[PDB]
């Protein structure tokens, strides 16, 4: 929750502990690089909500 | 429990009712939340034992009326046309020598 | 055939014909293949329903038993081959062409 | 087409069975289920972007729902959303300070 | 060497799991008790195979 | 053996197995591993994979 | 116990270096599972893995699941199987 | 595989690591390793140590 | 102009309010 | 909802109706033989008895020319609102999306 | 049959896609009706993969 | 017409659990349970093997591999 | 050459061993080197050829 | 190098298929010539032949046990005689006007022809026409899209009517249900029609059988018809079916209405000559037609729309669809078929699998690139057993003898009427590799079969003529070279 | 599987009516469902969701989700009646999950009968005596089904 000019001044300090990944793949995990933002933005939907049955 | 699994669609899965309880913040409140709403479905589950009324129906996928039975649709009331059309072909007959195109509105579909 | 599962019974003494020890040639629950000796029937088992004859407590493989190793007064000098540790390229069964 | 929904009563059947609708209000009694008056029988969508397998965004659930048009304005959207009471905007208003040590204790505590 | 590859490994276990399958025996296995949907859909489509 | 089947069984396949994901009776009246009477899992949370 | 493996949270940002450049950094975490089964409650085991928190690794936490049986009572008395009413309940209720 | 019936371990059994995507395994090392101006020893030897 | 504005007569237009020209038919005043 | 469903005519309920009613006003057999127990037009939908409502269309053109609006705002979900957007997704604890709950 | 769907289904009937297929059996000196094959999709997901890098 | 539904119902309940186990008796009730399986076997077995036989469950089950089929010397 | 670097992996089989060993066994004058070069072929795992 | 073209002469031509030859310039390579040595007042006559003929053109009476899955010809002058209707959905695919008219003897085929020689004299063999349709009024032919159903269809009526039979044809039933237009009945109240195709039927089987019809006296036809000046009024079955299409519009509107319902009143009292009644998909006869009943505020009359309580101008709606038993033309078929006073009329027919695909999802369909196109949009089940009256006969695929020559009919004559690869027959393989690759494209299937013929010219990944090139120019300089 | 366009052209410069390329916005893409949101000439609020790629695509998925509909409903060659259990048959006897709750269930494995359930389809000439118990004048015909051992054309005799 930071802007682009604080993320560069802790990554260039060395507080925040980030793995730096080539700028045009889509990182690791597999639901990003499968469909995109959007897909990613749905699997925590169904981690957060969609995998209880509510009563 | 075949009105078990009706009353509880997608809450039963694999054999196994599963309740999730998240009405209240802490637990022990959702576990006595989860606990009357295991014993009000159980006791509506329960109505199947007082009679067969209370036996939840069979949803069959019954089929259109086939091709065999479709193809008697022609004849139904095949005599009464039959004695219908030989009139409608003379209503025909003398409506033809005053116009050129005489509509079957003109003959037999009623409009007014 | 009244039976959704399986019914056990009383442990009878048996043989192992074989045991598929790799997981993709016997998935859970495992089974290993016995013979029992009142009838011979073979049948497959599950792993959870036999019974080995321990010889000791913490083993992990409980069956065998212990070995004890030869000793040597002046054991800080023992020749193992570097090449054929095992001893492979010596051959004890003689040929027809060593002449 | 353009049809009517009907009812049948067990006491007009001849063999008397319960009924899917009365069922349906057994399970809206139990669960407490909105039941809307005014739902489309013709508007039935799938979301076809995850419920089908040979999709690439295949989820089992439906993410999203075909209605164009689904605001805040319309009361059924504010009954069924998830209120902002301890999500990570409550961990944002707590935690996000410009000195971490003025929210683990006070100054004049600590000196 | 061993005696078979990582993909082969793979779907000689499937092989293994539905030659044993029961579906009274997947009673509270979850999503374990799915047996082999590649094998399974084939015998559920016998009516229009009909080798 | 080949696998041919109806789509629309795959289609109740696919969803059926991810929502019967959790729907998992654990502690059940067994033999050994499958089988318990409790069941206690610690997830362990860390930076590194080697941590 | 078995450990079971558990694939890492790993979340990407994309945020400008300087509109000149991207950088592409990632917050990652990664799982371990352990998986306890015990065929009796114990509540002696119970206080025995809770207070594993207190001797962790560094920058290393740790969350427990517990799945136990309990006996559930379905009072008959409490709840119980009536007939349908008289005039039934719609969907104005 | 399996420890207990291993003895001679079947050693690069042809698993295919292109098949998956592991590419982006680049490495950077400190410049002038074998060079004879720079030395071997000195205080940039700590860049060695960040990540 | 989504459904139904073909249903429109010239009777739904308040015409006592206004003062139009003779020629082209366009309003030419406004009542207060 | 988007289709504002139309007015019930009286006799379009089958091909038989119509054409007794309106066809042929000779026509012995009024409708289709309906059975004694309930038919279920809109399966797998429950809805409500006594109402009409209208069946899901079966040709491209009623799809098409059905007075339908589009999305104009942007849309929101009930649950991924908390989530600002796709690139704005907020996650409060950083558990795996593999995390399946006990 | 490849995702339980033939080949004629799958590739949309098209000969410059299906005999990419074929092209193992013929190099190999030998005929295609003495095997049967299924192939499983594992990568992304699409309605359609007609086209000639899937193939 | 055979028994009540409370005893079919118990017998199911038995033959559906994880792992059906058979019950431990007493010494009477040993001696019972096994002359009416004597006397029982008789009728499940073909009449090649009902007077003389190889063990009790010898041609009750249609097909079981025997290890005693190949080593006939 | 026993191979150790999976560059190496990649290119050893015993099948492809049979014309390297059949080329040192060709390129022998005299039976008695020839024997003890064929007694070590078949000790290895070696396709005779 | 080795041409021999112009050391050939052209055989005598005595059929058409027989002057459909190419030019010898361009089918030189494509079917290679032989020469065969006579001995003709002297010993050697060279006389350079072709490899391969044409399949000779025959009459359905020439054709026999010995036929089955051979290939036949028909000449385009029977070609125009006995079909005036068209052909199937499918047929006419292969049949250009340079191309001959070529025809597969199934064993299926075989079957129908002795059937319909029997049906040439049905009431001496009326026990052995029962019996092979175990009492059904006719058969129904069923199997999977694109296999043998309407190519076998177009096969009866050339069975039939070149032993003079008088034939129902339906060339295609998307025509009557899946239609332009319906308009209502004008003499029969209920009934619908499909008016644009009853003047193409009414037109087309005048001229069919004409040799027979105007030997059809007219037995239950009212002699009042309306009739024009100059006109003559219809004394033959001939002459009601030419007062019915031949007019003007929009008086051929209620004409055909008349017509249709007197001509199926007047086969249904026949009980003396033998009507073949084919129909190609009659799974579109035996369900709802693509028509749908008008909303009943169009008939009732409205003042305005602002106050008449109707929404037909602001929302569309499906009313409850049309059966085929509704329309003039399947009622009088359907009472020929249930009613059992007519042991005289056979219904061989067959259905369509010519919808659309969906298999789980659907998209839009891309406009240009669209094989279905022209297809139906049903999407339905169909089983012949419960859903008609008829005996189902089913047939699958090819086997690899029918598909054998099948497939020489289409790589051969298609070059020799100058429509293949002709001069460059050195791209494409022999037939051998092109039968066994078709085999595995197509699966045997005769829609597909033809279809992976027009696709062989887009084959990649061929590479049979590339090295036999690579052989011959290797085998070419080292032949020199021991000439140096 | 199917061969139809699902995604939506991305944006970039106006393209030409050209070989291998068509307008953004014409016609013939979709059915004509474009001309919602096209624009002729080459009131923010109606501008800027014409050109939003996350609105575009929506609008797509709720056409191809109605293509998706009414073909699946024209697949319908059926209805759902609810039929009591007593006078059900014997293979609807069993206790049937609802959707997407267990594995797809096989209709009668004993009697070699390995199909899903939820796809039977029952013909209405066969339950005339539990629809319409109260007409008794058997308003449908009998199914006439074909001796399959008698000696008909198809067997040479
Ligand atoms: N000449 C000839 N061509 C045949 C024969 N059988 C099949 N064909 C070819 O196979 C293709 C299929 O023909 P149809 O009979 O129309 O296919 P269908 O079964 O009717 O296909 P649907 O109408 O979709 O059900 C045709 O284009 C023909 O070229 C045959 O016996 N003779
Ligand atoms: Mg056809």
């Amino acid at each position: 929750n930071v802007s682009y000019w604080t993320m560069n001044k802790m990554v260039r300090g060395g507080n925040l502990l980030v793995h730096r990944v080539h700028y045009t793949g889509w990182g690791t995990d597999s639901h990003l690089k499968k469909g995109g933002w959007e897909h990613r933005w749905n699997k925590v939907l169904q981690r957060n909500v969609l995998q209880y049955s509510r009563i | 429990e075949r009105r078990l699994r009706i009353l509880a669609q997608h809450r039963v899965g694999m054999g196994v009712l599963k309740l999730d309880a998240d009405k209240y913040e802490d637990q022990a409140d959702n576990v006595t939340f989860g606990t009357t709403k295991l014993s009000e479905l159980l006791a509506d589950a329960r109505k199947a034992q007082l009679g067969e009324e209370y036996w939840p129906s069979v949803e069959l996928k019954v089929r259109k009326p086939s091709g065999q039975s479709k193809a008697h649709y022609s004849l139904i009331d095949n005599e009464r046309i039959e004695k219908r059309s030989r009139e409608l072909y003379e209503k025909y007959r003398d409506a033809k020598k005053r116009s050129l195109f005489v509509t079957p509105m003109e003959t037999w579909l009623e409009v007014k | 055939s009244s039976a959704e599962q399986r019914i056990a019974g009383g442990p009878q003494r048996a043989v192992i014909i074989q045991y598929h020890h790799q997981p993709f040639f016997n998935p859970e629950p495992r089974l290993v293949k016995v013979a029992f000796q009142c009838d011979g029937t073979i049948m497959e088992v599950p792993i959870s329903d036999v019974m080995i004859w321990q010889r000791r407590y913490h083993g992990p493989e409980r069956t065998v038993g212990d070995e004890s190793r030869r000793y040597n007064p002046a054991a800080m000098r023992r020749y193992v081959d570097v090449t054929d540790p095992f001893n492979e390229k010596t051959s004890n069964t003689e040929h027809f062409l060593d002449k | 087409g353009v049809h009517r929904v009907g009812y049948t009563h067990p006491s007009t059947l001849p063999v008397p069975c319960a009924q899917r609708w009365d069922l349906r209000l057994a399970r809206a009694r139990i669960f407490q289920e909105y039941i809307e008056e005014k739902a489309p029988g013709a508007w039935q969508l799938e979301d076809e972007r995850s419920m089908s397998p040979e999709f690439k965004t295949f989820t089992g659930y439906p993410m999203r729902d075909m209605r164009p048009g689904y605001g805040q304005n319309l009361p059924d959207y504010i009954m069924k959303k998830r209120l902002p009471n301890n999500t990570h905007y409550e961990l944002f208003a707590r935690r996000d300070i410009p000195n971490e040590d003025n929210a683990m204790y006070g100054k004049y505590l600590y000196d | 060497f061993n005696e078979f590859d990582a993909k082969g490994r793979e779907y000689v276990q499937y092989m293994r799991e539905f030659a044993r399958f029961d579906p009274r025996k997947s009673r509270g296995n979850g999503q374990k008790g799915f047996p082999f949907r590649d094998a399974y859909l084939t015998k559920m489509n016998e009516a229009n195979q009909k080798t | 053996f080949p696998f041919q089947w109806k789509t629309e069984d795959w289609y109740e396949y696919e969803v059926a197995k991810v929502r019967n994901r959790r729907f998992v009776f654990e502690n059940t009246e067994e033999d050994g591993i499958r089988g318990s009477e409790v069941t206690y899992k610690i997830v362990l949370e860390g930076f590194w994979d080697h941590h | 116990p078995h450990v079971e493996k558990l694939e890492p949270w790993v979340r990407m940002a994309e945020f400008w270096t300087s509109e000149m450049s991207t950088a592409h950094y990632e917050f990652r975490k990664f799982f371990r599972v352990i998986i306890c089964k015990l065929p009796f409650q114990s509540t002696e085991f119970e206080k025995r893995m809770y207070d594993i928190r207190h001797w962790l690794h560094r920058q290393t936490s740790c969350e427990f699941h517990t799945i136990y049986r309990r006996n559930v009572i379905h009072d008959s008395a409490v709840f119980p199987t009536e007939h349908d009413p008289a005039t039934p309940t719609t969907h104005e209720h | 595989g399996d420890i207990y019936y291993d003895d001679t371990r079947g050693l690069h059994d042809r698993s295919p690591t292109w098949m998956n995507e592991v590419p982006e395994t680049r490495y950077d090392r400190l410049y002038g390793v074998n060079h004879p101006d720079i030395a071997k020893i000195g205080i940039r030897r700590h860049l060695n140590v960040e990540y | 102009p989504e459904v139904a504005m073909h249903r429109n007569t010239v009777g739904l237009l308040p015409a006592h309010m206004w003062e139009t020209d003779k020629k082209t038919g366009k309003v030419k005043s406004v009542k207060d | 909802r988007f289709p504002p469903t139309p007015s019930e005519t009286p006799a379009t309920q089958d091909w038989m109706a119509y054409t007794a009613k309106y066809l042929d006003k000779q026509f012995t057999i009024s409708a289709e033989p309906a059975p004694v127990y309930n038919v279920n037009k809109l399966w797998p939908m429950q809805q409500i008895p006594g109402k009409v409502d209208q069946t899901p269309f079966e040709e491209d053109q009623t799809w098409l020319l059905h007075s339908i609006p589009v999305q104009q705002l942007e849309m929101h979900h009930h649950e991924k609102d908390l989530q600002d957007l796709p690139f704005i997704n907020h996650e409060q604890f950083p558990r795996s999306l593999e995390w399946n709950a006990p | 049959t490849v995702m339980g769907k033939p080949l004629s289904l799958v590739l949309d009937n098209k000969a410059w896609l299906m005999e990419m297929v074929l092209m193992p059996f013929d190099e190999a000196n030998l005929d295609y009706r003495d095997f049967d094959a299924h192939i499983v999709s594992e990568g992304h997901a699409m309605p359609s993969i007609a086209n000639e890098i899937a193939a | 017409r055979a028994t009540t539904d409370a005893i079919r119902a118990a017998w199911e309940g038995v033959m559906r659990e994880d792992v059906v186990r058979l019950p431990d008796v007493t010494g009477v009730v040993a001696l019972y349970l096994t002359l009416v399986c004597i006397r029982e076997s008789g009728r499940l077995v073909p009449e090649e093997l009902k007077e003389l036989s190889s063990g009790l469950e010898d041609g009750v089950r249609p097909g079981v591999r025997k290890l005693q089929q190949y080593p006939l010397i | 050459l026993e191979p150790c670097t999976p560059r190496e992996w990649l290119q050893f089989s015993h099948r492809n061993l049979a014309y390297a060993y059949n080329g040192a066994l060709r390129a022998c004058h005299s039976l008695p080197s020839m024997l003890l070069l064929y007694k070590e072929m078949k000790q290895r795992g070696v396709k005779v050829d | 190098k080795k041409s021999l073209a112009a050391m050939y002469m052209r055989p005598p031509v005595t059929c058409y298929t027989d002057a459909c030859e190419a030019p010898v310039a361009m089918w030189d390579g494509a079917i290679p010539l032989k020469e065969t040595r006579k001995l003709k007042n002297g010993v050697p006559v060279r006389t350079v032949s072709r490899t391969y003929s044409h399949p000779p053109q025959l009459t359905p009476t020439q054709l026999s046990f010995n036929d089955i899955n051979s290939m036949y010809c028909v000449g385009n002058d029977e070609l125009i005689q006995f079909f005036p209707e068209g052909l199937g959905g499918r047929v006419f695919q292969t049949m250009p006007p340079g191309h001959p008219r070529g025809f597969l003897y199934r064993k299926e085929t075989h079957l129908l022809n002795l059937f319909v020689d029997k049906v040439q004299h049905w009431h001496t063999k009326r026990s052995v026409l029962s019996s092979l349709t175990n009492g059904r009024t006719g058969f129904i032919v069923d199997g999977p899209t694109g296999c043998g159903k309407s190519a076998l269809m177009c096969q009866v009526v050339h069975f039939a009517r070149s032993r003079n039979i008088v034939t129902l044809y339906v060339p295609d039933a998307k025509v009557w249900t899946h239609g332009e237009w319906c308009w209502p009945s004008t003499i029969l109240p209920g009934f619908f029609d499909a008016p644009d195709a009853a003047r193409s039927f009414l037109k087309y089987f005048a001229v069919a059988n004409r040799a027979t019809l105007t030997s059809w006296k007219l037995r239950c036809t009212p002699k009042d018809l309306p009739t024009e000046q100059g006109e003559r009024q219809p004394q033959n079955l001939y002459e009601l079916c030419e007062w019915g299409h031949r007019a003007v519009a929009p008086a051929s509107i209620d004409r055909q209405s008349v017509c249709v319902k007197f001509l199926m009143d007047e086969l249904s009292e026949e009980k003396k000559l033998p009507v073949v009644i084919v129909v190609d998909g009659w799974n579109l006869f035996s369900h709802e037609t693509h028509f749908r009943y008008p909303h009943p505020d169009f008939l009732r009359g409205l003042a305005s729309f602002n106050e008449s309580s109707t929404d037909i101008d602001l929302y569309p709606q499906e009313l409850p669809r049309i059966p085929a038993s509704r329309l003039s033309f399947v009622r009088g078929l359907n009472k020929m078929i249930l009613s059992g006073d007519d042991p005289n009329k056979f219904f061989i027919t067959c259905t369509t699998r010519d919808f659309k695909p969906f298999d789980g999802i659907s998209g839009f369909p891309n406009v240009e690139t669209d094989r279905f196109a022209n297809s139906l949009d049903e999407y339905a089940p169909y089983d012949p057993e419960k859903d008609s009256h008829f005996h189902p006969i089913q047939i699958g695929n090819f086997d690899e003898y029918e598909y054998r020559s099948f497939l020489r009919f289409l790589i051969n004559s298609g070059e020799l009427a100058g429509l293949g690869w002709g001069p460059l027959w050195h791209a494409s393989s022999d037939f051998e590799r092109k039968l066994y690759k078709i085999g595995f494209l197509s699966g045997r299937n005769p829609q597909g079969v033809v279809d992976h013929y027009h696709q062989e010219l887009v084959w990649r990944y061929d590479y049979q003529r590339t090295r036999q090139k690579q052989y011959l120019l290797k085998r070419r300089m080292e032949g020199m070279s021991r000439g140096a | 599987v199917s061969t139809g366009e699902f995604d939506h052209p991305p944006f970039q410069f106006r393209q030409r009516h050209t070989f291998n390329t068509t307008p953004l916005h014409d016609a013939n893409r979709f059915g004509g469902r474009t001309a919602y949101l096209r624009e002729i000439g080459p009131k923010k609020q109606g501008r800027r969701f014409k050109k939003d790629p996350r609105t575009v695509q929506f609008n797509v998925d709720v056409w191809c989700a109605q293509q998706t509909l009414r073909k699946r409903w024209k697949q319908r060659d059926w209805e759902v009646i609810e039929i009591p259990f007593r006078l059900v048959p014997r293979e609807q006897q069993r206790v049937i999950p609802e959707l997407y709750t267990d594995i797809p269930q096989m209709t009668d494995p004993a009697r070699n009968d390995f199909s899903n359930i939820r796809n039977k389809v029952y013909d209405r000439e066969e339950l005339q005596g539990v629809l319409f118990p109260a007409a008794g004048a058997m308003l449908y015909p009998p199914l006439q089904r074909v001796d399959k051992q008698a000696m008909t054309l198809d067997k040479y005799l």
